[PDB]
């Protein structure tokens, strides 16, 4: 599981 | 994950692999990116509604990248309108044409001493490519004779551009472009107004990604930063590593300022009028590619403020399907809408740097 976050450090995806 | 993030995620996966060596899809790890979620959603709305810009049909494509000029951070990127498939925003398969003129011809000409003022005279008259009887025609098919360098850029003369590259030389033009993240297997005078004169691999030519990063160097004083989609990676072992581009000098601050002053007029009185905003200090350049042997395969626009740089490409999936009529308006309108969104809540003007002095509407080197 690789969680991706935007520039405000909020979760946007789980790959 | 949301559809509007597909293009960005693909590039995030690629950069994570380049910087760490791992594929985040097969190796678990947390990655903090530079995408401005609201800005990204806004770009999608610009592309996929009639709210901000009107399109001639639903087939016309748009691909753009928005960069934070201070550090090369990609804040938004969308490669198409209407998993991890081809992202046109980073593909270099299309010709950015005349949009190449500022970074290929004029910037290095100023940097290297070919021109020392935005008032320097140049001659827009019938001209053939060096070494041939092959004419270089201006987009409007006219000639304005003896004019200022600034007017030459304002009205995007191809004649003046090609002769400028001839003066810069293919060697120096190549080096200057390399400093801005752009390269070609070999340089030719045709590249004065084209990024795709011949089929080349992905690393050569222009893309919205490269063009945004290139023009950002103008905006920030002459510093080039590679596109950055990531700022931090947290590996499963607990360690946390930050990622940032140190930057390199691509041109003198004097060169950046002079180029900016002229591209301001492109918008205020020139070909880029479609993107003009009276309340915003910004500079830009329209771009158009052409067929061989009014229609065109591609229509671009690149502009910037002291905060952001955005490069825009438009055209149809099959380059032989031409852009026609009001289709040529889209590029500048997509940019205009996005930069408004990004600036209205803001946005200082540039300040003439040391080494230059102003005389009315023109700027000269000391
Ligand atoms: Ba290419």
């Amino acid at each position: 599981s690789s969680k991706i976050y935007d520039n405000k450090n909020q979760l946007i995806a789980d790959l | 994950y949301p559809a509007y993030m597909d293009n960005y995620l693909k590039e995030v996966i690629n950069q994570v692999e380049q910087e760490t060596g791992y594929n985040l899809l097969t190796t678990g790890m947390d990655v903090y990116t530079n995408v401005d979620q609201e800005a990204q959603k806004h770009l999608w709305d610009i592309y996929n509604s009639d709210q901000y810009v009107s399109y001639p049909d639903d087939d016309l494509q748009v691909a753009s990248t928005v960069v934070d000029v201070s550090n090369g951070k990609v804040i938004a990127q969308l490669g198409a309108r209407h998993s991890f498939g081809t992202n046109q925003a980073v593909e270099t398969n299309r010709d950015w044409g005349s949009a190449m003129k500022p970074i290929t011809d004029y910037a290095p000409a100023i940097e290297y001493g070919v021109y020392d003022s935005t008032a320097t005279m140049v001659n827009d008259i019938p001209y053939n490519y060096p070494g041939t009887s092959t004419p270089v025609y201006n987009w409007d098919r006219a000639y304005f004779g003896n004019i200022t360098l600034q007017y030459a850029l304002q009205q995007s003369r191809n004649v003046t551009a090609v002769e400028t590259l001839n003066k810069v030389g293919l060697d120096r033009a190549k080096t200057f472009l390399n400093g801005l993240g752009i390269d070609y297997p070999s340089m030719h005078y045709a590249n004065a107004i084209s990024s795709n004169t011949t089929e080349s691999n992905k690393q050569y030519g222009a893309s919205s990604e490269k063009m945004a990063a290139a023009y950002a160097a103008f905006a920030n004083g002459g510093i080039y930063h590679k596109p950055m989609y990531i700022n931090k990676v947290v590996f499963s072992d607990g360690s946390k590593k930050e990622f940032s581009d140190v930057g390199t000098r691509a041109m003198k601050e004097t060169t950046a300022y002079m180029m900016t002053e002229m591209m301001k007029t492109v918008l205020a009185y020139g070909t880029g009028r479609g993107a003009y905003l009276p309340w915003l200090a910004q500079a830009g350049k329209t771009g158009t590619s052409n067929y061989t042997d009014y229609v065109a395969p591609d229509e671009m626009f690149v502009g910037y403020t002291r905060k952001y740089s955005m490069a825009v490409w438009t055209g149809y999936s099959n380059r032989l399907t031409p852009i026609v009529g009001d289709g040529f308006l889209v590029a500048a309108k997509v940019y205009r809408s996005m930069i408004t969104y990004l600036s209205e809540g803001s946005p200082e003007d540039w300040n003439i740097p040391e080494g230059l002095y102003r005389n009315g509407e023109f700027v000269f080197k000391n």
